[PDB]
């Protein structure tokens, strides 16, 4: 049933492994884009994503 | 000054449009114990924007 009330019932979606230090195309919980990853120093706040 | 922390999100779908707050009775031995006339407010205060 497709009622107006957010959806709830989702499939399962998958996950791959975490390269660094290398151009790649990212997709982090809906965060698309192309670059390179490497660690960071910055402290976010617990709820803070981006 | 002080912010608020987003805390929690529940994804319910239902409409609000009034709304009401609960309390927390104080009866004891003093009051006559009938539930109309032996309650004690106890100490609280709150406000609303």
């Amino acid at each position: 049933e497709l009622l107006h009330a957010p959806a709830t019932v989702c499939g399962p979606k998958k996950s791959t492994n975490l390269v660094k230090n290398k151009c790649v195309n990212f997709n982090f919980n809906g965060l698309t884009g192309t670059g390179v990853l490497t660690e960071s120093n910055k402290k976010f706040l617990p709820f803070q994503q981006f | 000054f002080s912010a608020l922390e987003p805390l929690v999100d529940l994804p319910i779908g239902i409409n609000i449009t009034r709304f009401q707050t609960l309390l927390a009775l104080h009866r004891s031995y003093l009051t006559p114990g009938d539930s109309s006339s032996g309650w004690t407010a106890g100490a609280a205060a709150y406000y609303v924007g």
